[PDB]
RNA sequence: GUGAACAGCCUCUAGUUGAUAGAAUAAUGUAGAUAAGGGAAGUCGGCAAAAUAGAUCCGUAACUUCGGGAUAAGGAUUGGC
RNA sequence: GCGUUGGAUUGUUCACCCACUAAUAGGGAACGUGAGCUGGUAGACCGUCGUGAGACAGGUUAGUUUUACCCUACUGAUGAAUGUUACCGCAAUAGUAAUUGAACUUAGUACGAGAGGAACAGUUCAUUCGGAUAAUUGGUUUUUGCGGCUGUCUGAUCAGGCAUUGCCGCGAAGCUACCAUCCGCUGGAUUAUGGCUGAACGCCUCUAAGUCAGAAUCCAUGCUAGAACGCGGUGAUUU
RNA sequence: UGUACAACGGGGUAUUGUAAGCAGUAGAGUAGCCGUUACGAUCUGCUGAGAUUAAGCCUUUGUUGUCUGAUUUGU
């Protein structure tokens, strides 16, 4: 909920314990922590996801006012080899991170760099805050 | 459906083939295969590699500029879909390909003329070089024709 | 969730089957029979371009008598 | 909404994205544009003014066909040349 | 194998000579990167940044020894000509020829000597301060 | 004790015993239920698997997020030359099961089916059906008596057909033989259909058409004696464990006195007989008409067979069926196509699939060209030409 | 010969060509090797493996029994003609 | 019937902490002496005691069992004899598998002072599991296929050898990955419960005789093997 | 003893990355000779050339050759 649309499947690149980039100027530089929403439950398996997936995270590098604080938000770049259902495999330069509330609304107001097509179609406020899609 | 060109090989990239890379400038680099992808990763110069088309067109192999090669312009301003216009274009493309192929064959002829003169001069130097094998050739031909 | 063998879902499917799906399933049968008959007629058109009394009796009586001497018969003792 | 209600519900009704389009002829409603030919793409070659450029191309090609565009060494006659060639081929082998 | 795999990862990906061309093209871009305010995270604390080889050195003398080297000359001799865009890649195949030729004559006329003069100013600036 | 952490099983206990199948040709174990209201119709067909390929489609699927959007998909290609009818079987009902009480064969038969009956063909005198052909004399009293027996009794009727392997590039020379059920009505009319159809062919267009969901029954690609880890999917022990790490360590603490049928041991992986249902036909293409691989959108004359032919298979000079996805069996095998056993209440079996393009590039590498003309045009003139 | 080198690699003189063989290439093993994205979520425990490595130049902290620490650390390079 | 997690913490855990989740239920088959694999005697030090040798209220550290080739069980694989040989089939018995969540619409409707806010019917996709597959993407390279590199040797060029597959790059085929893709159903009888008729008991009562519905349950359809001593139909039957 | 089978070859397809040999003045400079000749990593051209291409790829109007050895079985 909060997202507009179905649970669609794109390959997994970002297990738990993965530091990925934030490039907006909300203040953060990095995102780490545990959790992935809509993750299964299997013995010995890591929670790892994308598809504009929402995840729990902390600022490892950034301002202290928002360090030490767990927060939800959404994957926008992955750098794994994803497949578009229209032809080719896609992949980015890097992973990218960035911050929001549980309804999908952003703490920041603009995004740097490209954002995934399916991530923007699934999350409206990301599409409004993004100037660059793909 | 589209047919893209490989960033490295300038080859067609059909649907369901190759890999695309999306730079931070929001720029797409699609490759026909992992060979070209890995060359891009290793930061090779495709204008130095002889198996691309860029090297060829820059070196003066199969020609670069011609009237045939201007028709495949990308078009960002569309048109009303006249099926008569579509049917005309379908014949036009086939005709243009014949014309371009003929001009290409002509360019290759222009490049490869002057080779038979060189080959003949090679053979002349060789035969005038090495007569002591020609004696073995003469005697063996004579032996064979006397044998038969 | 509702399982595959749930009575309500199966009843809903049962109601759907008699309608829009069986019509599509029945049209194909008439189409394919119409094709099957023409594939016979074309073969004809190409052609026009130019006891059981033999051994079962003996074999079965011999089997029955082997069965009745070895006593290996299911019905007879 | 109601045409949907008539034909079939939200998830079954196949809307025609066409039937709204604006054309010179209406009989060609259910046509399709070819996207790909042998190697090429139609959208790249498709201009309104292509027949005139093709006429110019044909003019140029017919000029060249009249021109000299699509078209023995002294001391040796021809059999001398063939003899030298075969002797050299023998020598290399 | 391991060398290519562990050097040319997309994690350890460098900065795509097209962009270095577009950066050395104009005055403001080169002056911005020569100025480069104090960043606590960058290796040389900002300053001592080579633009051809998009690299932060620690110190002025490490910049000197970098410039007196074949790793620098590799890049400067790679960056003289045009930058090989998809325009080149498709003009080779017979696709948007006129765009490629306009870009070529544009670089030959306008952008080429612009960048050359910028490089020369960069070189004498660095040689004078160092 | 209670394991401390629940987890699902490793493997399916229904696909047991994981042994070699008793025949290369999987046996159809159920045909659809007969409706005697409807015309006479074959329940199945035979084919030979020939590689895979890739297609693009325009999807009119309401509710989906590729509605009115393009989709790339894999497809399987089965060489389906026409099937020849040679016999009839009648299967009477009993309180033990179904029993065959008579089988009737045709007058003339081919060297292919005779080869199927034989095991050393090059030495034999080939005396297979001589006395049966003699039994096909003036009035065929025996033939008509057994046919009337089938009309009277026998309840359900199957038809013995064979393939035309001669047409394929396969180097086998021996046809397969199969019983295929007739699912129309009026046993008399079934028998009359077969009687009229002896020595005659049935094409695949006369059994299937586009947008139909069919089942593939086949045998799956033996790999041989394999271990636990790859045959069931178990974890691996960390490294340098005692007596190896590619196995189950043990059962736990508790003490049984036997090893169970449920504990994931080693053995054969593959050559199992499988029945995979609900695959949608995308094209029923024909050898008589070239430009099979072409499309309404493409208009590029070419057949489906890629450049250099398929790999470990030749060219498609025959009628073929294209289905989506992955069927059991490998290339150069014998698959049976059955039709669905039940009316399917999914819109997937209603949508009229339309193709835009088919990939005829080389599968003997990284194929970049669909046609040798395209290769010629791109590469340009070479040294050898002129 | 390379190279700082009786290191390691190849070779000349001299010596040997001895160690039960043949055919296939299933699992499990023994001895090695490579792997996308993530990088210690593994595990009692980063066990093991990986990474670093030679030579020239710059530069090198606390502490110190003032002798050291120190190849501290951290950086620029290395071919051929 | 089907599932019931991922982690932090050894100045310790007979446990607790925060997250994800539909849920993060309890137990047994060992602990009713003692039984897979892994953590938790000989040397040495501090502490308490002892005349002492030494012991302990302690604490710390280091510290070699090594099957199966035998029978059975289990997993896969052959096979004699039931006139010979070959083909097509039946199905007793045994096993059986699918699961959960979200989204469109129903509808900002029913309901509600407001705040808020469902569901059936019709549709779409994903989680866990299973079974296949190799068109594409990725990985793998003794194709030792192509090219290159260091050192040395064959007088130089060419072409090659050695460096326990010498090293670097690409690398088809094959194998392979929820790292890729595809597929995974429908009839009868029932539990709880709700009922019809109706006595027992001149009222009444779902029950006593009868009887209608009804659960992811049961039995079957479907899927897997096919009794090597279960069976049928059919083709040929020896110069 | 046949549109038979195989070994070679031909064609296609695919992998690699432009062979050996010859020439040029293109070549940082150095020497000799009154601008010129010798050396010279490398570059350019003949050259998407050359090599490999089933060993579990496709195809074949070609050349050459091969095709009755052994055992056993009856209602
Ligand atoms: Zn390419
Ligand atoms: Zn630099």
């Amino acid at each position: 909920n909060g997202a507009q649309g179905t649970k669609f499947r794109i390959s997994l690149g970002l297990p738990v314990g993965a530091i990925m980039n934030c490039a907006d100027n909300s203040g953060a530089r990095n995102l780490y922590i545990i959790a992935v929403k809509g993750s299964g439950s299997r013995l010995n398996r890591l929670p790892a996801a994308s598809l504009g997936d929402m995840v729990m995270a902390t600022v490892k590098k950034g301002k202290p006012e928002l360090r030490k604080k767990v927060m939800p938000a959404i994957v926008v770049r992955q750098a794994k080899s994803w497949r578009r259902r229209d032809g080719v495999f896609l992949y980015f330069e890097d992973n990218a991170g960035v911050i929001a509330n549980p309804k999908g609304e952003m703490k920041g107001s603009a995004i740097t760099g490209p954002v995934g097509k399916e991530c923007a179609d699934l999350w409206p406020r990301v599409a409004s805050n993004s100037g660059v899609v793909v | 459906m589209r047919i893209y060109q490989c960033h490295f090989c300038s080859s067609p990239c059909y649907p369901g083939h190759g890999i695309m890379f999306v730079r931070n400038d929001a720029k797409e680099f699609r490759f026909c295969r992992s060979k070209c992808h890995k060359a891009f990763k290793q930061r090779r110069n495709p204008r130095k590699l002889k198996w691309t088309k860029a090297f060829r067109k820059a070196a003066g192999k199969e020609l670069a500029v011609d009237s045939t090669l201007t028709f495949a312009q990308r078009r960002n301003v569309p048109v009303r879909y006249n099926r008569e216009l579509v049917a005309t274009t379908l014949k036009a493309m086939a005709r243009i390909e014949e014309i371009r192929q003929k001009r290409e064959r002509a360019f290759y002829k222009n490049r490869m003329r002057g080779n038979k003169e060189k080959d003949f001069l090679r053979d002349k130097k060789l035969v005038e070089s090495n007569p002591e094998l020609l004696r073995i050739r003469e005697v063996e031909i004579a032996r064979k024709l006397a044998k038969e | 969730a509702k399982s595959l063998r749930a009575s309500s879902h199966l009843n809903a499917k049962s109601v759907k089957r008699r309608g829009v799906f069986q019509k599509a399933v029945d049209a194909r049968e008439q189409r394919i029979s119409d094709k099957l008959k023409e594939d016979l007629l074309k073969q004809k058109l190409e052609d026009l371009k130019k006891w059981r009394d033999g051994r079962h009796h003996t074999y079965k009586k011999a089997k029955l008598m082997k069965q009745s001497k070895k006593k290996t018969s299911f019905t007879r003792f | 909404r109601d045409i949907e209600a008539e034909n079939g519900g939200a998830g079954v009704f196949n809307v025609n994205l066409k039937d709204k389009y604006l054309l010179e002829d209406d009989e060609w409603k259910n046509d399709i544009m070819p996207e790909i030919l042998d190697g090429k793409n139609v959208y790249d070659f498709l201009d309104p003014e292509i027949a005139a450029k093709l006429q110019a191309l044909e003019e140029e090609e017919e000029k060249l066909e009249n021109e000299g565009f699509y078209n023995i060494y002294d001391g040796f006659e021809a059999s001398e040349v063939d003899d030298i060639k075969e002797k050299a081929a023998w020598i290399r082998n | 194998g391991r060398y290519s795999v562990k050097r040319y990862k997309t994690k350890r990906r460098t900065r795509d000579l097209d962009l270095i061309y577009n950066d050395l093209s104009t005055k403001e871009s080169v002056q911005k990167l020569l100025n480069q305010p104090l960043d606590e995270t960058k290796p040389g604390l900002g300053q001592h940044y080579c633009i051809h080889c998009a690299k932060y050195m620690e110190t002025a003398i490490a910049l000197k020894t970098h410039l007196k080297g074949k790793v620098h000359k590799r890049r400067v001799k790679e960056l003289r000509g045009v930058p090989y865009t998809q325009e080149v890649s498709d003009a080779a195949a017979g696709y948007n020829l006129n765009k490629f030729l306009n870009r070529v004559q544009e670089i030959t006329q306008s952008v080429g000597p612009e960048k050359e003069s910028n490089e020369a100013l960069l070189k004498e600036h660095l040689d004078s301060t160092l | 004790s209670h394991r401390k952490y629940e987890a699902p099983r490793h493997g399916h206990l229904g696909f047991l015993p994981r042994k070699r199948a008793a025949s290369i040709r999987a046996r159809v174990k159920a045909f659809p239920k007969d409706d005697r209201s409807k015309p006479v119709a074959l329940t199945s067909f035979l084919g030979y698997k020939a590689g895979m390929t890739t297609i693009v489609r325009d999807l009119d699927r309401p509710g989906s997020k590729f509605h009115k959007r393009e989709v790339v998909e894999a497809v399987t290609v089965v060489d389906t030359p026409p099937v020849v009818v040679v016999g009839v079987v009648g299967y009477v009902e009993t309180p033990r099961g179904l029993r065959s009480l008579t089988t009737v064969w045709a007058e003339h038969l081919s060297d292919e089916v005779k080869r199927r009956f034989y095991k050393n063909w090059y030495k034999s005198k080939k005396k297979a059906f001589t006395k049966y052909s003699a039994k096909y004399a003036q009035d065929g009293a025996g033939i008509e008596r057994e046919l009337a027996r089938i009309k009277k009794y026998a309840s359900v009727v199957r038809v013995l057909v064979h393939t035309q392997i001669r047409k394929t590039p396969l180097a086998q020379k021996k046809a397969h033989l199969a019983e295929i059920q007739l699912n129309g009505g009026s046993i008399s009319e079934k028998v009359d259909w077969a009687r009229e159809h002896f020595e005659k062919t049935v094409a695949v267009d006369s059994v299937f058409e586009q947008n139909e969901m069919i089942d593939a029954i086949a045998v799956t690609k033996g790999h041989g004696f394999e271990g636990v880890t790859h045959r069931w999917g178990t974890k691996k022990l960390p490294r340098k464990t005692h007596r190896g790490l590619r196995k189950v360590a043990c059962i736990g603490a508790w003490h049984p006195a036997h090893v169970m049928w449920s504990v994931a041991r080693a053995g054969q992986r593959g050559y199992h007989s499988r029945t995979s249902i609900n695959h949608k036909i995308y094209r029923v293409g024909k050898g008589d008409d070239e430009a099979n691989g072409a499309t309404s959108f493409d208009r590029t004359k070419k057949t489906i067979t890629p450049m250099g032919g398929f790999v470990h298979y030749g060219e498609i000079k025959n009628d073929f069926i294209m289905v989506k996805g992955c069927i059991p069996g490998n290339r150069k095998r014998i698959v049976t196509l059955r039709k669905s056993l039940y009316t399917n209440t999914s819109r997937k079996a209603l949508e009229e699939v339309s193709l835009k393009w088919i990939d005829t590039a080389s599968k003997f590498g990284k194929g970049r060209f669909q046609t040798p003309a395209e290769k010629h045009a791109f590469m340009g003139t070479l040294k050898k030409d002129l």
